[PDB]
């Protein structure tokens, strides 16, 4: 409720090194983890290098795709404010469905129900790198631009003959971690090929 | 006699000072650190320290001055280097050898033992003679002579005059007495930095400062002993513009007065100054530094210095004005005085007043800026000086609504009001025409027309072009230029050529390096006259446009004259290109 | 000669100070050692004196002090720190105490901190360049031997690994022209991890000869806090005027500087100034900085790169407005660009420096940088606004200028500034970089670029 | 509104975003206005 | 703590509250015990509103249950700072010496803080925030964190001290500490006041830290927190698409806007709107919040979970 | 028709919204720095008053023994 | 009063109106006596208000109080008190209407803040003093028609 002016404020991050920074405004439409990925950091991205190379050597990769993401679509949103969706292009469409599935499917979390209680790293790394897949796969698909079309024609092609991946992506949520591991890990990969499998068969007719 | 008591931080305390008064300079400690006398409550005494008071002992001795905060003045006052506290920097390094300023330097504001050439007045032994009297001149150097005025506030008849000779300062040159007690005064003349000089009557102005740039000369005319105002902060227009009241302008003199800025700018302005160059009218070439005096004090310096450097160097113009010459003072920074004005305030824990600067601010500005003038000297015989202040502002992010900004504007006169847009643009004056004004017009207007009757209908032709000007650039961008009307669009390349021709200067250019007032007069004659000559013959505007083309090629290149081949000749070549352009605009009609 | 008497007359603590009773004639900024009951020692600074009183002011807390079991010693002096030519290449205290596993400094000299300022008449216009292998730098920004530019940063902004790049590499450009040049490197109240950083940096950084790590931590005591800097700038002065060597120093976080100055005054009863920071900061941050500057009857040179962070990412702030003025430049580190990853995040577009034309030059560098630096800002306001015009106009009508600009832009982004955290670029690749980027256009697109420089570097 | 430090951080930020905004809006203004003239010469 | 302004009717929603208090458990809940037994204590009340408080306890026919300790504003100042601590020692006494449920109405706590900073500047102390002692806060925590059930006895103490921000505001001393200790916050705003609904309760900022226990399959229906989570995001979304529609115009929203804008108008007037003598069932309530929100279609319903909607998207 | 709907919103922007909250910033900037910054040394002042005035009663006081 | 902002001709419109003033006429002798505070301004402001009024041959019936801003700031304070005691004297005590001018009456409201603020007083808005409402009162509450005497001020 009130701004990093704030002594105390200022103090702590004048020497914290991670700030979880929750913004109320989350708070009102009852997000409930709630932190504001503008405003929060970590300086400790830095030092866990080894960890994360050595837990899956492409999450840096696909954890600054994610960053940059976010980061156009809360760009985009001041000019949406005051054009609208009117003008948007293919990748600011496909950029900003890839950030809303984003922001419902992995930066929430119940935590009142085994869905969401406890989210393993092997279960979060899997759901980033798939979402990502999405998007760059989907990007790839509306800059190839067969069919005469392409673009945006493309982008509704995909949200509509090919949704049913779309569904099983912002359902991924729900992958019971009591499954085990060689469980979950199975069914994200199966659903990978399949993600694979489409804007390849989305190209195969040209659109 | 007398010892410190409490020392915290540039506060000070020291005892055994019943005799002491306020606001009396004051040599604290062995290190002799000078401070000024703020509150004498009880027999004790209370000093604030300009430099550094760490080290300091108690029962250290206190040497008292009574003097206030005063500047030594006499021969040797041009050419030098001077800090806020009038402390010859030139010297000072010299005699240290070493770059650091020491810390309690004791080294005389002008040299006690150097030989000035001196020769007195037709005065005689026992003649009468009374403050403000012209008894000798000097020749401090070459074609900078220095004239002696006995000094104010004090009166008697002559008794011993020294005859013409090679003298110091040091020596007692005259003595008279005024009762049956005699008094002994040398070349030396000591004055508060906070009292004004002395004056007669404060003259109307009434003589343009020809600053040699004709955006300044002409649109925007400034008057001897008048104050003005620049809102410098980028695109070198503040250097360029003392560059050129140095070099061009009819002062006499110049004391530039630098206070708090950044110490390389203050280092760069330093080295520029001796590098230019002046020549003479009768065809000598001198040095700037012969007739330029500079007081720099930079933000290392203590804030007290960085205070009292603009009384300084206003107490020095007045001083130069006392003989008559006309003196002009640049302030580098007023905005960083008023900082400075605002830690002291600070540190005296004073009630704050809008933004945080102290109540008094408006005050001190308008009483520092009242100086300004040209005044009918003190004592025999009848002359006249002036001393006007160029001083500059910086406003923050050149919002004019800082109290500094806000006061600045509400006691200058003439605002200059330089534009960082047109600076963008390539404009050398980068005078924004559309924001300056000259409220001495008025006062002025009997020298425009003794001058020339016609230039000052002249000037308020430009005036309405210039407001025409955005009217038509409205015009174009809402509709554009297909709109206007054949009397329209001649009216907007008017406008057009005055600016990008005449209201725009070249300086780097040796031709228009320097405008004369006459070369000035006679491009806004044969463009106003032009103008009009063109606008009652509506005619169609291409058709006018096709006649006139080699005559808008012929203008630019009136302004590319050289002064080199004198005002009359560049004047007759603008009068023959007028007259053709007449010409043409009267037959073909 | 004289052995200081050692009172044991405590008559009063609260807080940080200690009150003496009857010191008989102190000095105002004397130092004095602390003999606890316990046999403990601390060092403390002598603040206001008085009659027969002297309020001191002691490090590391005043926790255990008894009005009847603690000595204090006095000595007479004023904080003269050590300094000698072997200072180099070795980490130290905040109070100058060695902390490389060496041995104490053996002294040169003693010279007194907070040194005397240069006389304005002694000063010279900074020239040459200074390399620091960051291309949005080196291209844009140029930095000479002699200027004041502060690196403004925020909370969470990568300054310190900035800090890192331009410690280490730093050199000087005259490398092509036809070894004196020292990186006094200063941290103020750095993080308790940060500080393993700076030690892993200047443990392998391989040209130890060269840089001085004086390293104050948060949690020390805030006294050395604000000594720090100032022993900093004593030995890098020592350096260039005493010395003949060409001296970098930066400045670590000099808002903490700007708070421990805030926490000291306010122990002495003082007012507090606007808005909370005390009116003196002014004249502190102006001591700090005006010490650099170029000398010309000595051959070195300071030039200071401080980095301060700016509270709420915002400008308005005491400390930043303040010591914009000081200053001659902003190097500003861009949030968003820190979102967008790419590695510096130097807003180079809002960033300047206001002496950067004598950085550019021919004897120095090469002709063609201002030219270029000049080109690079157009053509990037170009792109950004062409690029700010699609998002609304569909991209459809954009003409090919318009795309060709775009294509710039994201060239610059991910390919010019995103430099690595040890990619060590020369201005010269900086600037074949540079061409490589503006040779896209027509040779007659770039308007911009003077003549016979294109017909020189546009046929690559 | 109530004045307070976040609130002046809130609405210089409104006003720098409405400021930008007004620029596009011009931007966008000033294309359709040449196609305009574009396709009224045609017509004409 | 009711937060609300000068003018606003928060009296007259803390006398309904203090006469429709009551169990929920199974709609089950002589009850003397369970009978709430307020302690209405009113600092700095206008006479108006203490005779109002008066009549409408008489009339209710608890003047046989209800107490009052009242300081008025002509009464002296420094007995505003005894009032409320006496009325919670009675509470106290009343509820774990005696075994009843006890409620507690503290009025204006403003005219308590006022209290604090006369007496604080009478004494010369270091100010705080806006003048006010810097120890405000303990005091504000002594008079607040003595309220809550304790495990050895049968008794309970429930307190709902309404609050007056001075200039309409929450960065005011009084209400942010009042913020921090309380562990909830009812929001009266203006502007639902200059729309005319009796009870202003604006439901966005509003906010209870306890709500998730009250709460649950054992005394609510199952689907409570879906329904609650979902009209919150609903209203915030719709307030959000309206002041996007207020600039881009009406004919700019999508069908999804005019659906939220329609939900917006649904829910100020029909479902928070509610007789000043007229009470609601908690399923009633309930019943009226799935009507509000089965205007959107199934797939627009993200936060409630698909077993709740089965047997409730219907009904 | 397009040219028309973009012009009003620009105006109004220009006019209304811009003009609108330029005001509200320098109404908040007078307020906090106006009135807080101003009471905040005065509180302060009168504080240092109280103290000045303790220690001149107790120098009184001792003298006067 | 006059609301003028800096730089406005309102200096010009106080000298043609005091030029011009007179009784609606619709008695020389109870004609309008002006007096003129000058409270903080300019050297050449006050040159021209000399000149204006020694031109327009009203000497006869006009007195100047003039206070230059080079004048001790306190002394600005006094000025307004003696010309309104010299107004009271003037229409009170001797008959002849009086139409009292200051101008810059805002260098008076800065005098006043300098003043209060060398006392520490207690501050109103923008660092004014608390009183300044009383003080403005003294100086301009003073206009008016007493019933036993045929002044008027």
């Amino acid at each position: 409720g009130g701004d990093f002016s704030d002594p105390v404020t200022s103090a702590t991050l004048s020497i914290v090194q991670v700030f979880w920074g929750l913004d109320k405004k989350l708070a009102q439409r009852k997000h409930f983890p709630s932190v504001n990925w503008l405003i929060s950091y970590s300086k400790y991205s830095t030092a866990l290098e080894s960890f994360y190379e050595q837990f899956d050597p492409d999450f840096i990769n696909i954890r600054t795709k994610a960053r940059e993401v976010l980061q156009r679509e809360d760009d985009l949103n001041e000019i949406v404010q005051l054009v609208g969706k009117d003008a948007l292009a293919e990748g600011d469409k496909i950029t900003l469905e890839t950030a809303k599935l984003l922001r419902e499917d992995y930066l929430a979390q119940n935590a009142f129900t085994p869905y969401d209680k406890f989210c393993p790293f092997y279960k979060s790394v899997w759901m980033m790198r798939n979402i990502i897949h999405f998007y760059n796969l989907a990007n790839q698909a509306v800059e190839k631009g067969a069919g005469m079309d392409g673009q945006k024609i493309t982008y509704t092609l995909i949200k509509h003959r090919l949704g049913d991946l779309f569904y099983r992506l912002v359902s991924q949520k729900f992958e019971d971690p009591a499954e085990g591991e060689p469980a979950l890990v199975a069914k994200f990969k199966k659903l990978h090929e399949d993600l694979t499998a489409g804007f390849r068969a989305l190209e195969d007719e040209t659109r | 006699y007398g010892y410190v008591r409490k020392v915290s931080g540039p506060v000070v305390i020291a005892d055994g000072m019943n005799g002491a008064a306020m606001y009396e300079l004051v040599r604290v400690g062995h290190d002799n650190l000078i401070g000024e006398i703020i509150r004498l409550e009880g027999d004790s005494a209370t000093i604030q320290v300009y430099e550094e008071t760490a080290g300091l002992m108690v029962n250290d001795p206190v040497l008292r001055t009574h003097k206030p905060l005063s500047v030594e003045l006499g021969p040797g006052i041009l050419g030098n280097i001077f800090d806020g506290i009038q402390r010859p920097l030139k010297t000072i390094a010299i005699r240290s050898g070493d770059v650091y300023i020491p810390r309690g330097v004791s080294v005389p504001a002008l040299d006690k033992d150097t030989l000035w050439e001196f020769q007195p007045k037709k005065i005689g032994e026992g003649d009468l003679l009374t403050g403000g009297d012209l008894y000798a001149t000097v020749f401090e150097n070459s074609l900078m002579q220095h004239h002696v005025a006995l000094p104010p506030d004090a009166m008697g008849k002559v008794t011993y005059v020294a005859p013409a000779g090679q003298y110091s300062l040091k020596d007692t040159v005259l003595e008279l007495e005024f009762q049956g007690v005699k008094k002994s005064f040398t070349m030396l003349q000591a004055w508060p930095v906070r009292t004004p000089r002395p004056v007669s009557s404060k003259l109307a102005a009434d003589t343009p400062l020809l600053t040699g740039q004709r955006v300044l000369d002409a649109l925007f005319p400034s008057v001897l002993g008048g104050t003005c105002a620049i809102p410098g902060a980028f695109g070198c227009g503040k250097t360029v513009i003392s560059q050129a009241l140095s070099k061009y302008s009819n002062s006499d003199t110049v004391v530039y007065v630098g206070c708090g800025e950044r110490g390389n700018e203050m280092a760069e302005v330093l080295m520029d100054f001796p590098q230019l160059t002046m020549t003479l009218p009768d065809g000598r070439e001198e040095s700037v530094m012969k007739r330029t005096t500079l007081v720099a004090n930079t933000s290392n310096m203590p804030v007290a210095a960085r205070e009292a450097s603009i009384y300084t160097g206003i107490t020095i113009a007045e001083y130069f004005r006392d003989m008559g010459y006309n003196v002009s003072m640049m302030a580098d920074s007023t905005s960083r005085w008023a900082e400075a004005l605002r830690e002291i305030s600070g540190r005296l824990a004073e009630m704050p007043a809008d933004s945080g600067y102290p109540a008094y601010l408006a005050a001190r500005l308008a009483s520092f800026y009242e100086r300004a003038g040209k005044v009918k000297c003190l004592g025999g015989p009848e002359r006249t000086g002036s001393v006007t202040i160029v001083g500059a502002v910086s406003p923050p992010g050149g919002d004019f609504s800082d109290p500094v900004t806000s006061a600045t504007l509400s006691i200058v006169q003439v605002f200059w009001g330089l534009d960082k847009k047109l600076a963008q643009r390539k404009h050398f004056p980068s005078v924004n025409w559309l924001i300056s004004y000259s409220k001495y017009s008025t006062a002025l207007e009997s020298f425009y027309e003794q001058f020339d009757p016609d230039f000052i209908n002249i000037r308020t032709k430009a005036r309405e072009v210039l407001q025409r000007e955005d009217d038509l650039n409205e015009i174009v961008q809402l509709v554009g230029k297909d709109a206007l009307a054949e009397g329209d669009k001649i009216t907007l390349e008017t406008a057009k050529l005055l600016r990008e021709d005449y209201l725009a200067q070249n300086a780097f250019t040796p031709y228009d390096k320097f405008c004369p007032f006459y070369k000035s007069v006679w491009m806004m004659r044969n463009i106003i006259h032009f103008y009009n000559l063109a606008n009652q013959a509506v005619i169609t505007y291409t058709l006018i446009k096709h006649r006139l083309g080699d005559l808008f090629y012929r203008l630019v290149s009136q302004k590319f004259e050289d002064p080199a081949e004198g005002e009359p000749a560049l004047v007759a070549k603008f009068k023959k290109l007028h007259e053709d352009l007449t010409a043409g605009f009267r037959a073909l009609e | 000669l004289e052995v200081a008497m050692e009172y044991r007359t405590v008559t009063g603590v609260a807080g940080p100070l200690v009150i003496l009773d009857k010191v008989k004639g102190p000095k105002y900024y004397e130092i004095v050692n602390i003999r606890l009951g316990d046999g403990t020692m601390r060092r403390g600074q002598v603040l206001e004196v008085d009659g027969e009183k002297a309020v001191v002011q002691v490090f590391e807390g005043t926790s255990g002090i008894d009005n009847k079991f603690t000595t204090v010693q006095f000595t007479g002096e004023v904080l003269k720190t050590p300094v000698s030519l072997d200072m180099l290449g070795r980490i130290f205290n905040g109070s100058g105490k060695p902390i490389d596993n060496g041995p104490p400094i053996l002294p040169e000299a003693y010279l007194d901190i907070s040194g005397s300022s240069i006389n304005p008449s002694e000063r010279t216009y900074p020239e040459e360049m200074i390399q620091t292998g960051i291309s949005t730098i080196d291209v844009m920004n140029s930095i000479a031997r002699g200027q004041k530019i502060p690196l403004f940063s925020a909370a969470g902004l990568p300054h310190n690994e900035i800090a890192a790049q331009i410690c280490r590499q730093a050199g000087l450009v005259k490398r092509l022209e036809k070894d004196n040049f020292a990186i006094v490197f200063a941290a103020m109240g750095v993080n308790m991890e940060t500080a393993q950083f700076f030690k892993r940096d200047f443990e392998e950084n391989g040209s130890m000869e060269r840089v001085t790590l004086f390293l104050n931590l948060a949690n020390d005591p805030t006294i050395e806090r604000i000594i720090t800097p100032r022993i900093a700038l004593t030995t890098a002065e020592y350096l260039a005027y005493e010395c003949g060597k060409h001296v970098l120093v930066i400045l670590t976080d000099m808002s903490s500087y700007a708070d421990a100055l805030r926490e000291v005054s306010a122990a002495r009863e003082e007012v507090p100034g606007r808005r909370g920071y005390p009116g003196y900061m002014y004249t502190d941050l102006a001591q700090i900085y005006e010490r650099a500057g170029r000398i010309e009857g000595r051959k070195g040179s300071i030039t200071q790169i401080p980095i301060l962070t700016m509270p709420n990412d915002d400008i308005t702030h005491p400390t930043p407005d303040l010591t914009g003025y000081i200053t001659e430049g902003q190097i500003y580190i861009d949030r968003q660009l820190q979102n967008r990853q790419i590695y510096p995040p130097i807003n180079v577009l809002p960033s300047l420096s206001r002496l950067m034309k004598s950085a550019i030059g021919e004897g120095m560098t090469r002709r063609d940088h201002s030219d270029v630096s000049n080109q690079l800002y157009a053509n990037y306001a170009i792109g950004k606004d062409v690029q700010a015009m699609k998002a609304v106009v569909g991209e459809e009508a954009l003409s090919s200028e318009d795309l060709l600009y775009l294509e710039f832009l994201d060239k610059f982004e991910r390919k010019f500034v995103a430099q690595g955290a040890y990619d060590s670029r020369n201005i010269f690749q900086s600037l074949d970089l540079a061409w490589t980027l503006l040779r896209i256009f027509p040779r007659e697109l770039l308007h911009r670029i003077p003549g016979k420089t294109l017909d020189q570097y546009y046929s690559r | 509104v109530v004045p307070t430090v976040t609130m002046l951080g809130v609405m210089k930020s409104r006003l720098v975003g409405a400021t930008r905004g007004h620029a596009l809006l011009k931007k966008k203004s000033d294309a359709l206005t040449v196609q305009f003239r574009q396709i009224l010469k045609n017509i004409v | 703590p009711l937060f609300s302004a000068a003018g606003l009717p928060h009296n007259e929603i803390a006398a309904q509250i203090c006469r429709q208090a009551g169990l929920v458990k199974r709609l089950e809940k002589d009850g003397e015990e369970d009978n709430f037994a307020i302690v209405f204590a009113a600092m700095g009340v206008n006479m108006e509103t203490a005779q109002f408080f008066k009549r409408d306890f008489e009339e209710n026919g608890s003047m046989e249950r209800v107490t009052l300790f009242l300081n008025l504003a002509n009464d002296p100042t420094i007995e505003r700072i005894i009032t409320p601590r006496i009325a919670l020692t009675t509470a106290e006494y009343l509820a774990y010496e005696c075994g009843k449920h006890v409620l507690v109405i503290l009025t204006d706590m403003s005219s308590y803080a006022d209290a604090l900073r006369e007496v604080s500047a009478a004494r010369e102390e270091v100010p705080g925030r806006r003048g006010y002692p810097g120890y405000m806060y303990t005091d504000l925590a002594q008079i607040y964190e003595r309220a809550g059930r304790i495990e050895g006895r049968k008794g309970s103490i429930t307190q709902i001290p309404i609050l007056t921000m001075p200039n309409d505001d929450i960065t005011h001393p009084t209400p942010d500490l009042t913020g921090y200790i309380t562990e909830g916050q009812i929001y009266i705003d203006r502007q639902l006041q200059n729309r005319q609904i009796y009870p202003p309760i604006n439901v966005l900022p509003s906010l209870s830290r306890l709500m998730k226990s009250a709460i649950g399959e054992g005394m609510t229906r199952r689907d409570h927190s879906d329904v609650s989570n979902q009209l919150y995001a609903n209203y915030a979304i719709g307030k959000d698409v309206q002041a996007m529609k207020a600039v881009v115009g009406e004919e700019a929203l999508s069908s999804e806007d005019l659906l939220y804008l329609e939900f917006l108008d649904k829910f100020e007037r029909k479902f928070v709107a509610q007789g000043a003598y007229d009470s609601r069932n908690i399923f009633q309530s309930l019943d009226l919040a799935w009507t509000l929100l089965r205007i959107f279609p199934r797939e627009l319903l993200h936060r409630i979970p698909g077993k709740t909607l089965d047997q409730y998207y219907s009904r | 028709l397009t040219l028309d709907e973009a012009i009003k919103t620009t105006n109004r922007r220009v006019n209304a919204l811009e003009n609108v909250v330029k005001p509200r910033l320098e109404n908040t900037i007078t307020y906090i720095k106006g009135e807080l910054d101003e009471l905040e040394r005065e509180d302060f002042f009168r504080l240092k008053k109280i103290q000045g005035y303790k220690k001149r009663e107790i120098e009184r006081q001792l003298a006067s023994s």
